[PDB]
């Protein structure tokens, strides 16, 4: 009853992968060992979506694990929580893809993905109804971003049917780490915008603002920027693990919020988000949290959703809440801020409602916002290509991975096409 | 006999059918286990010795909300194979629950129906509880009821249907589901009942004083006007309505059977000790607008029929006198070809209310059911709605891609817009 | 007097006849040792003083399934004389069975089985139970058939078979087994009751709620299907059906003589509680397909006789009402050369049912036997399996070292063409 | 009633059969002294059909133990469970066969065979209905491949209607341990193709590819690889030995494995197979060993079932188990994999089921597939063969023991018919 199947590829996809197993096994009362602890019969009841029922009333993820360095592997297995995968999902090569797309999408990654096939196929089989695939990675090095995307295209061929959902961290120029980011980026978004139904854009720049401003954090870490991406993830996904007043699954979601099929890039955001200190001069009410949503400041892409206008946003919101406040709240959102809604899809707003809060709260939001400004986003990127392939420097290394410069031009090419649809939708 | 057999679709119809049933449990003194320590058949078969079983399908094509039933305080009420779940909902399209999702569990319902059927010896017909904007909601109810008009033919369908709203909308796509389930609506049901979640909530905060009414709240009103309705049929009193009664004094035009109901007094413990709350005052309080089901103003529309079913300590001298009363009110005004548009309804039993309900219990009730023009205004937003949308395409893929022709969405809306053009129609003096 | 002796061939054989007579010590309160702390003289000879002895004849080639018997709980109720073993099976060959292996056991049994019917004074006959497709079911059976028609003659033969199924099949040389069997069976059985197993798990699943369905669960539903056939002959009640009645009704010309059999209500515990089991009800389910003991579609066939047999707390008028019910629903076809095609049997004691078995107790029950064309389907698939293997002469070789001759192969499959046949002209209108 | 002797043949033969008779000693309950301390009934009701019953409660293996070394027969003497056996029933040479076929089947085996002859005949005395008999040994070397070929066509032709089966270790390029292996396969294969009624093809490589790739097994030795053999052989006469719900011996296996006299070879497989940290991550259940048994990893023969088609598959299940799940997997099996299963044989599976299950484990399955891939094995050898014999190197050695090259010729053209045969029914 429908199944999801999890892939982590990459050192970035394999670490937020980490953080949401955590977080979601504690949702479902599970502890590091697979077994359930749990208190409610509702914690089991859905349980089967994200997790396989193995002998001896133990839970094991249904996840793959894909990189092509083994470190990452060895962290993940000594991690909290790292012994309750199965270690026939682990799937690693021993090279390292050095930040190159080519050696991940058409080399290294070629040879490694057929494994990796075979895991996912046998985890298909294993699920009684498959609604689709979710896989977290990046964009900007070589394995999440080369080889995920040639993962992503077969899947899809295999399985054309089934929801198709990504969640992508997209390199920013602020927290620039690499050199070819700009490249891997571009190949991997053209490849993106075909196979995939649903991609969450989630900006490590504006994760660290999160941090910083709203959570009042003087040294955030990677773990601290995780966690974040794996609470939006677990709010997706609440529907279908819990019950509710009003349910929304991924393809509801996915039907209400994609008007055309390109445009399935989401902004999104998470509520509530306090720091220590200012947590006791608070409203735990629902007018706050989507207060706190709709800012521009609580999205997770480095985006002003005011330099724009949204398409749809869905808001899903967790805890024992009434309909009416959540109804009279979004519609006075949309009238007051009418100019940043556009005004050929009347009622841009879909909201759904889960009874299970989140633990540790009372009441939560996840808000998915899809907005004509996340062209900022590829615009930058787009201009960061050019500046290096107008002079074609370090191209020498992807051509030797059998790649041409053709590639590159299709790729520019298409990303700006897409920057174009958004632009003329937004008007 | 006069059975009524009960079909509640998708998330929507399966939370009202449930307020429903606590309801009619309440009403015969049927306990959650079937047990019961006469009338009550209508609603209720009987097995063997202390066990009694809704004459009622739930269905829906995901299994979240009838999951919620099994597990519940009612697991014993209902036989599990009347309890219809398949694995995957119609995600709000149309599309889906009418043809894709919906063609697989068709069939089964039909054929459990029919069983079901087969128990009853003076089937008076189906009550059906669905929304219209929800996936399921619409296409596989529409798909239902085509299948059902088929086999069952000349047998009454009414139908009582949530609406969309105005302003309060949940979903995006709500208008595109609503215009294609009215289209089937029109040719399959006798009668259909709309009613707006707006309209209720407004109610339930100015008429209970319930500062955040939520959807619990909104289905025990619900609840409420169909006990009103089949009243008549599980108890007895001075005047009775059967449900062919009511069509025929209800409907003027076979396509014009969308009555708007509205229930009086609904209020709340303290605020009715100090109203004097008399047949004549609730008669009136029935004409006003503020206490609608539906959003939309009946002072910009015109009356065509009544039905007034008023139940408990009332006898027919006052409603004569409060219908009179309405007689000379200048603001409620009928049309010319409508001398009489009363149907008088009374029922002794008073409405029984449920444990820890919003509304306080009172000596008498009355539910309304008129057909005014004015329900047409409703249909005009919504068309408008989804002529915006359709300008631009918007979303039409999904629906494409899943069997729908673009050319059923324009048909469709003619389809509406003659309706409309219809209701203007006998509106209008000669 | 009135017995029936029971001969139970092979593994199949042996198990089906296992249940049955855990099913029979149950019904007469007979206990495994065969102490009885009369009627049951139809199933069991009695010796001395506290002893009842099963009018049965057990047979294997190999000992292992009998070998069970023997060691377990009812040892001391069959004398040891009746369990009849082997050393070596007829490993899914028919020849081996008939020819090789058969012809060294044959005589034996056929002594035992006359010293056995030496004892009974008025003898009904014979229940034969054995798989078509093994080797042992197939070959012996058909072996054993033969000499029991040339010893005894006139006595009337009634064999149980699990047919093969379309697609849940066993063993690869099935079909081969299967088609040889079928040739003998036409001359030599006087009425041959197919069963299939994908059927009953399909019914186990569906009607009982059994997740993973045992073939002891299929063995105890095959012997309540017995039971209602024999206890006309072992209870009384207001209507009554011997043997000799029974076939006179059901078989219309002698190579016709396969009806199929359903068995009505098959509930479990918790679901049949809700459900109001009346007797209009139970008649209605047997002419469903889902219902069936058989793969195939009696939709698509047309009846030429039913047998219903009733037993428990059932009255002559409610079964003429449901007959007449049935009688006007469209889709339940009989041939033009039947005006009345109803035999009607009703037995006063309700079904017993067997400690731990997955169906509930149920007031009453009821059992019908019918020869429709549809069955006709079945052979047609067998056919064409047997078709497609001969075509290439695959495993041929095995059968030839055995004794047999090709020659016989092509003989069975025209032998089954020609019934087909019959069977297509019987079901066509004038 | 239905008793098997057991015939063991040079080295392998010989280890390989201690294993199998150690497992089966604990099977049905014997230890190293022959006496029964088992503890169900079961156990000792089929006891027969393996063991004789000596003089005051023990049990001795209907067991021939042959050699042309004695080190053999010492090494199986001193092993755990050496004591069991009948010290009448070691017949042994002093020589050896060298590695040659000619020594074996010609000269020294036909010096000593009368000896094994002599107590075969004995032991088929004894037993009061002997079904046949099962022979272990390799293709490779002189003993097991020439003595063990010779005595095989010596026991049919006294025993013309019993069942003739063989547990065949066939000599692999990848684990090539000889130089001459392609000459003693080609000779005995020929004589196997018209004496052996099942041929159980057993390859080293693809037992260590089992050790290494499913048992996660660091360092296999030959004892482990002997182990998987020996499950195997247990596994086919399971049904002989307990009672179960649906029985097939080995009559019954190759009536309905077998469709042409010719084509008796099998590639044996064996489920479940798991490593000791992997085996907490996994279900116990039908679906699941039905899903191990039909892949290719999990056959002990080094070929492709997916380079051929299925004749026939047997599988015989172990374990309390339902029928229905056990056909509805069968069927599910056939109806996926359509292409690999030959069309002119409808319902090419034959399941067996017997209620005990291994110790260890609460489900078990054997697997037995008819495939046209087999003639991969024999292709290579034979291509072997010719690259020696084109040249004649290494003749004079077989030459010298009284053979004529017109033998090999024959072998070989023997072979290649076989081998074309196959691949005429393959299509
Ligand atoms: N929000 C997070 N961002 C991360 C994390 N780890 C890395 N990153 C960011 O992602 C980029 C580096 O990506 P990766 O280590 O994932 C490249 P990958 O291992 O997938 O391929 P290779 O090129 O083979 O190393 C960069 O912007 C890092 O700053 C993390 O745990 N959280
Ligand atoms: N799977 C196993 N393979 C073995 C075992 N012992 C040997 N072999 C393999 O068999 C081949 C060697 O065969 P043998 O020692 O049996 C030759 P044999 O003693 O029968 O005759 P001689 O020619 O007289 O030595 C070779 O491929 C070995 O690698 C064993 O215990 N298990
Ligand atoms: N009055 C009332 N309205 C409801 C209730 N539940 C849902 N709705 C309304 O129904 C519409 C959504 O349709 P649903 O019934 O949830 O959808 P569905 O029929 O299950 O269709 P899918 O989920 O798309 O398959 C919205 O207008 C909701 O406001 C309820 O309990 N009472
Ligand atoms: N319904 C049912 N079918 C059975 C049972 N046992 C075996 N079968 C079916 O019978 C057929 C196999 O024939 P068996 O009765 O086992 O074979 P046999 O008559 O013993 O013949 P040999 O063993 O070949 O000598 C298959 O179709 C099995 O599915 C049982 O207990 N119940
Ligand atoms: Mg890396
Ligand atoms: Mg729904
Ligand atoms: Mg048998
Ligand atoms: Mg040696």
């Amino acid at each position: 009853m429908r199944e999801i199947v999890h892939i982590q590829a990459g050192q970035c996809g394999n670490q937020i992968g980490a953080k949401f197993w955590e977080v979601i096994s504690d949702e479902h009362g599970i502890d590091p060992t697979g077994s359930y602890h749990g208190d409610s019969d509702l914690q089991l009841e859905r349980i089967n979506v994200y997790y396989n029922e193995a002998a001896g009333n133990k839970y094991v993820p249904r996840a793959i694990l894909v990189d092509l360095e083994p470190g990452t592997m060895d962290s993940v297995r000594s991690g909290p929580f790292g012994q309750i995968f199965r270690p026939d999902n682990f799937v690693f090569g021993q090279s390292g893809a050095g930040n190159n797309w080519a050696k991940g999408h058409y080399t290294e990654g070629a040879e490694l993905v057929d494994s990796v096939l075979d895991v996912v196929r046998k985890e298909s089989e294993s699920c009684d109804c498959l609604q689709g695939f979710q896989l977290t990675h990046s964009l900007g090095g070589g394995t999440g971003s080369g080889m995920g995307t040639l993962l992503i295209s077969k899947i899809r061929e295999e399985y054309p049917d089934r929801i198709m959902n990504t969640f992508s961290v997209v390199p920013s120029p602020k927290v620039s780490d690499t050199v070819v980011e700009p490249y891997n980026a571009t190949l991997s978004v053209h490849q993106l915008v075909e196979n995939t139904d649903e991609t969450y854009c989630i900006d490590n720049e504006a994760l660290y603002d999160i941090c910083f401003r709203t959570l009042k954090l003087t040294t955030p870490t990677y773990g601290d920027l995780n966690h974040l991406v794996s609470a939006t993830m677990s709010g997706v996904t609440t529907c279908l693990r819990f019950p509710g007043q009003l349910n929304a699954d991924l393809r509801k979601l996915a039907v209400n919020m994609v008007p055309f099929p390109r445009l399935h890039f989401f902004m999104p955001g998470f509520a509530p988000l306090t720091s220590r200190g200012s947590q006791q001069y608070r409203a735990l009410t629902v007018p706050e949290l989507t207060q706190q949503m709709f800012d521009a400041k609580n999205m997770m892409a480095a985006c002003d959703p005011r330099h724009g206008r949204y398409l749809t946003v869905a808001a899903v919101f967790r805890g024992r809440m009434s309909m009416k406040e959540v109804d009279e709240q979004m519609l006075n959102v949309q009238n007051k801020n009418s100019s940043y809604f556009v005004e050929w899809i009347p009622n841009n707003v879909k909201t759904a409602v889960c009874d299970i809060p989140p633990r540790g709260l009372k009441m939560s939001a996840t808000f998915i916002g899809n907005s004509t400004a996340i062209q900022e986003l590829f615009k930058r990127i787009s201009e960061q290509f050019t500046a290096m392939f107008r002079r074609k420097a370090f191209l020498h290394w992807y051509t030797g991975e059998g790649m041409d410069e053709m590639e590159f031009t299709e790729a520019e090419s298409n990303m700006n096409d897409l920057v174009s649809e958004y632009q003329q939708y937004q008007d | 006999m006069r059975e009524c057999i009960s079909i509640h679709v998708g998330q929507a119809g399966v939370q009202i059918g449930n307020a429903c049933w606590e309801l009619y449990c309440l009403e015969h003194g049927i306990q959650p286990d079937g047990q019961m320590p006469d009338s009550f058949n209508t609603f209720f078969s009987e097995t063997g010795a202390g066990k009694h079983v809704p004459r009622a399908v739930f269905v829906d094509l995901e299994p979240t909300v009838i999951d919620e039933v099994r597990t519940g305080t009612y697991r014993q009420l209902f036989h599990p194979e009347q309890l219809i779940t398949g694995k995957e909902d119609a995600a709000n399209n149309y599309a889906r629950g009418h043809y894709t999702i919906g063609k697989e569990i068709i069939d089964l319902v039909l054929d459990r129906i029919r069983k079901l059927a087969d128990q009853c010896t003076g089937l008076q017909g189906f009550l059906v509880f669905h929304s219209f904007g929800g996936g399921t909601g619409s296409g596989f109810t529409s798909l239902l009821m085509e299948r059902l008009s088929v086999d069952y033919g000349k047998k009454s369908k009414l139908e009582f249907s949530i609406y969309p709203a105005p302003q309060v909308s949940t979903a995006v796509v709500e208008p595109y589901n609503s215009i294609l389930t009215t289209h089937t609506t029109l040719e399959h049901s006798d009668c259909a009942f709309m009613v707006d979640n707006e309209a209720i909530y407004d109610i339930c905060r100015r008429n209970l004083d319930i500062e955040r009414p939520t959807y619990t709240n909104l289905n025990r009103l619900i609840s409420q006007i169909v006990s009103s309705i089949t009243a008549s049929l599980r108890f007895d009193g001075a005047l009775n309505v059967d449900l062919t009664e009511f069509q025929t004094n209800l409907v003027p035009y076979p396509r014009i059977h969308f009555p708007l109901a509205t229930y009086a007094p609904v209020i709340s413990a303290e605020k009715a000790y100090h109203e004097q709350l008399s047949v004549a005052e609730i008669t009136n309080a029935c004409f006003e607008p503020a206490n609608q089901m539906v959003k939309c103003d009946p002072r910009h529309g015109k009356y065509m029929a009544c039905c007034l079913l008023y139940r408990g300590d009332v006898v027919p001298k006052d409603v004569n006198a409060a219908i009179a009363t309405i007689k000379t009110k200048r603001s409620i005004q009928f049309v010319d070809w409508c001398p009489t548009g009363f149907k008088v309804g009374i029922n002794y039993q008073p409405p029984t209310v449920v444990p820890g309900g919003d509304l306080a219990k009172v000596q008498r009730a009355v539910c309304m059911l008129s057909n005014t023009t004015a329900i047409a205004e409703a249909w005009a937003r919504l068309d408008h709605k989804f002529d915006l949308m359709y300008a631009k395409r918007a979303f039409v893929h999904w629906y494409v891609g899943e069997g729908m022709e673009e050319g059923e969405f324009s048909e469709a809306r003619e389809d509406m817009a003659a309706l409309e053009k219809d209701y203007e129609e006998v509106g209008v003096d000669s």
